[PDB]
RNA sequence: GCAAGACUAAAACUCAAAUGAAUUGACGGGGGCCCGCACAAGCGGUGGAGCAUGUGGUUUAAUUCGAUGCAACGCGAAGAACCUUACCUGGCCUUGACAUACUAGAAACUUUUCAGAGAUGGAUUGGUGCCUUCGGGAACCUAGAUACAGGUGCUGCAUGGCUGUCGUCAGCUCGUGUCGUGAGAUGUUGGGUUAAGUCCCGCAACGAGCGCAACCCUUUUCCUUACUUGCCAGCAUUUCGGAUGGGAACUUUAAGGAUACUGCCAGUGACAAACUGGAGGAAGGCGGGGACGACGUCAAGUCAUCAUGGCCCUUACGGCCAGGGCUACACACGUGCUACAAUGGUCGGUACAAAGGGUUGCUACACAGCGAUGUGAUGCUAAUCUCAAAAAGCCGAUCGUAGUCCGGAUUGGAGUCUGCAACUCGACUCCAUGAAGUCGGAAUCGCUAGUAAUCGCGGAUCAGAAUGCCGCGGUGAAUACGUUCCCG
């Protein structure tokens, strides 16, 4: 991937982490049933007024080594090319060629 | 055709993993990424220390890195300051206290990575590739291997049309899973681009299997 | 396995998690101290419950 | 094959009449692994023929199969014993398919009775193969 | 010479070759031999319909780029509403979003707003911190400067690495000795046998390696260890629920072992290698499946995973943002799903799995709703709780061959959930609608056994979004006379 795309991803994670608490608070206030309808409406308005990059749905998993956005394999944190290389070198504990 | 990785195909048969730790799915990825960073950092730092194998373990909330080297004095330092600096750097990278251990290789010519590094250094210093290959093969066979194959690919000598040259002495039974085959790959960076070096060394058949190896 | 296009060319990997359970009944005084003094080997996670 | 001779696959007798002929007929009737439906279809015919006219269920089926059995291939060649039964069963299934009744079992029994008396698309097809044999 | 023509017989000009014999390959509509779902014998498909998906073309501001006979076309992509995103329109920045080297000042950070589509810009709070040989330093931020950064820009015909293909084809080589002026040959050929250059015989050859097989994983029989969260044969109590005392037998869980070796008998082979039949045994001659892919070939594929020689841009081919596009639609092709019904549709009742997933998660149970779901609540970091209903099956009723009580496209109207946001462009639910389709030309594809056919279940990617891909079990066939031709 390009350095610009990697830095974009990093900035998005930073924004999500910065706004994590207030987003959860507003969502809880929205879900509150004892709260007033005006209170829940205001909470919804503030949630919609939060910056876009605060939303976790805009994060994309990228390979931890190269930044590739396809074939991620959450468990290892690496895309398929680097995963194949590392597994066949033997630096991934417990992973072996599978046959049955 | 294409050939399977000699170490990867035996990773559970006669070969041990280079990483030995347990982690649940929540920290497996972080542990693996920090391990890869440690391997890259060590490979860069000890370039002239003749280092082939790095074994990473995470026994209990800590880390242990065993470095196999043919230059223990240069790795250790004059008064041991260098291993203390390495422990500081590795602790900083890994986030947990780390202990470095040194494993001295007394037979460098039977280690695949060291031979590949030597050949690549010769190629970068512009020694003729056929001479380098035959010298490496003869040195290993004198050291006592039962077989060695060396292969170089690329713009050999500066030619515009790339090609591949290989040379083998002895026995290299690649299809026998219980054979002890050390394998290594290395890059030589020349004015005309990249030359790839591959080394296979055969050191006899292992009997008893993984039970004998004590996995 | 290919970098660009071979859908039928793949490596199949697996990873196994093995579990063992040990029960100690009528534990002597030295039992707990000996178990805690026992070394922790890398690659095995040990969980103790009382 | 090419070099080998494959041993014929022996099928077990049916668990009710111990008749490999009825088992093979059930196999010919059965579609996409539904053995129980074919069993119902065949057994319905076997029970219904018994009620309509009293003969042994196995014996009546064997006699009709022998009646529908051809003896010539196609360059003339005689059919080997296995292909006689193999071709009679297919003809009896295909022809019994096209008669109109409520259930498949009733159609099968109806054409079994019909072929016992010499009328049926099966033995028209048999006589057509006979004609073609006389042609050469 | 009747003629057709015969005989004698040049030069100008032009090329750097033209030839003979023999060697190694390749090919032959030359000859021998052998194998393979290659044919033959069978069972299901495609090509016809509707829809899903990829490609070509066309269109567009853009419809980003790559892959192109077999070996591209449900391919990179294990999952495009924003993001991803690489493309377009418009708005912005210039040593830069990121690194090293230099010079100065500030802790870093934090609150409230205002303008703007946002990128951005401006007012406005608190905090001003950590070490200290303490004169300053550690991060961290801002300002200046220039070497530079940056580039999914070009070259896979400069390359590394990785991959496909012939092809899981049985071949591919080397040393000493002999023969030949020589390239070369011999060995490796010759007779049987095998799935195999697998093995056994002969021979100017005598000796070795990589290939084949085996070692590795899984399944079938048994034994030992282990007895919980799993099990319940015998005993006892029971709300008849392994529920409870209890038991270690059995199932299972999962580590280690045993067994199969032509071992025994019969017949043949050649008096060898081998081959056919029989007993015992869970299993008999390679029991089944997986992984493993020789020397090489195609300037095969990939500079868009990554690395890298060379070329090119530097107020732009770099970087930030909002909206649009990748989802277009007279058309053509590939790969699929669903059907055309009675071996079936619908309704009522009632059985039997395996494997895998679950703490930002899976949820018992209750209430509300026709339903998607909502609320309350409970157990679970899991052989403990849960996804979870297996479905085809069996029993009963009904439909009676009709474009139908088949089929489920399309459209109208209401909703739910994920998400800042479902217009372009999500999935699902309810009511209404009810298209083509009556088994599909030439041609062509898969499959030899727990296989084909058919039925359901799970996962990777992932907020949401599978008819694709990778796995799991249930029911369970037909046919192989043979090598005459089709292909390799
Ligand atoms: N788009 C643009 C891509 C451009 C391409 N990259 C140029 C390239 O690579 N040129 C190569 C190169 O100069 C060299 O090759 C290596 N390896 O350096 C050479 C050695 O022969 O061959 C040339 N290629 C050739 N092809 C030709 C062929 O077949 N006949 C005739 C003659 O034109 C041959 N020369």
């Amino acid at each position: 991937a390009k350095k610009g795309m990697i830095n974009r991803e990093l900035k998005r994670e930073k924004t999500v982490a910065k706004y994590a608490a207030k987003r959860a608070e507003l969502k809880a206030t929205i879900a509150n049933v004892n709260a007033s309808d005006e209170e829940r409406f205001e909470a919804m308005l503030k949630l919609q007024a939060l910056p876009r990059n605060a939303s976790p749905v805009r994060l994309r998993n990228r390979c931890g080594l190269t930044g590739r956005p396809h074939g991620y394999f959450r468990k290892f944190g690496l895309s398929r090319n680097k995963l194949r290389d590392t597994v066949m070198q033997g630096d991934v504990p417990g992973v072996v060629k599978a046959s049955w | 055709g294409q050939k399977v990785h000699p170490i990867g195909i035996r990773l559970g048969v006669v070969k041990r993993h280079n990483a030995n730790w347990y982690a649940n799915p929540k920290q497996y990825a972080e542990y693996l990424l920090k391990d890869l960073q440690v391997r890259e950092f060590l490979t860069k730092k000890l370039k002239n220390a003749m280092v082939s194998n790095i074994l990473i373990e995470r026994p209990s909330g800590a880390a242990k890195v065993t470095i196999s080297t043919a230059r223990p004095g240069i790795v250790i330092g004059k008064k041991g300051e260098d291993i203390e600096k390495l422990q500081r750097e590795l602790t900083n990278i890994m986030g947990v206290p780390a202990q470095v251990s040194i494993n001295e290789i007394d037979r460098p010519d039977l280690d695949a990575r060291l031979v590949a590094e030597a050949i690549a250094s010769q190629l970068e210093k512009r020694v003729m590739f056929r001479r380098a290959m035959k010298r490496a093969v003869q040195n290993t066979m004198r050291a006592g291997a039962k077989g060695i194959k060396v292969e170089v690919s690329g713009r050999l000598g500066g030619a515009e049309i790339a090609r591949t040259e290989w040379y083998r002495e002895g026995r290299v039974p690649l299809h026998t899973l219980r054979a002890d085959i050390d394998y290594a790959t290395m890059r030589a960076e020349t004015t005309y681009g990249t030359i790839g070096v591959k080394v296979w060394i055969f050191r006899g058949e292992i009997l008893g299997g993984m039970k004998q190896v004590m996995n | 396995t290919s970098p660009h296009v071979n859908k039928d060319a793949r490596d199949q990997y697996e990873i196994r998690t093995y579990k063992r359970l040990i029960d100690i009944v009528q534990p002597t005084d030295k039992t707990v101290d000996a178990l805690m003094k026992l070394d922790l080997a890398a690659g095995v996670d040990v969980q103790i419950a009382l | 094959p090419r070099r080998r001779v494959v041993a014929a696959r022996e099928i077990l007798p049916d668990p009710k009449f111990s008749s490999q002929t009825i088992a093979k007929f059930m196999n010919h009737v059965m579609q996409d692994g539904k053995k129980s439906i074919a069993e119902s279809i065949v057994y319905g015919a076997l029970e219904r023929v018994q009620e309509k006219n009293k003969v042994d269920p196995v014996e009546f089926f064997e006699t009709t199969l022998e009646k529908v059995r051809p003896m010539v291939e196609v360059v003339p060649m005689e059919v080997r014993p296995s292909r006689r039964t193999a071709l009679a069963m297919r003809w009896l299934v295909d022809a019994a398919a096209k008669r109109s009744e409520k259930t498949m079992a009733l159609r099968l029994a109806g054409e079994l009775l019909d072929a016992a008396e010499g009328k049926g698309a099966a033995i028209k097809k048999r006589e057509d193969v006979h004609r073609m044999a006389e042609a050469n």
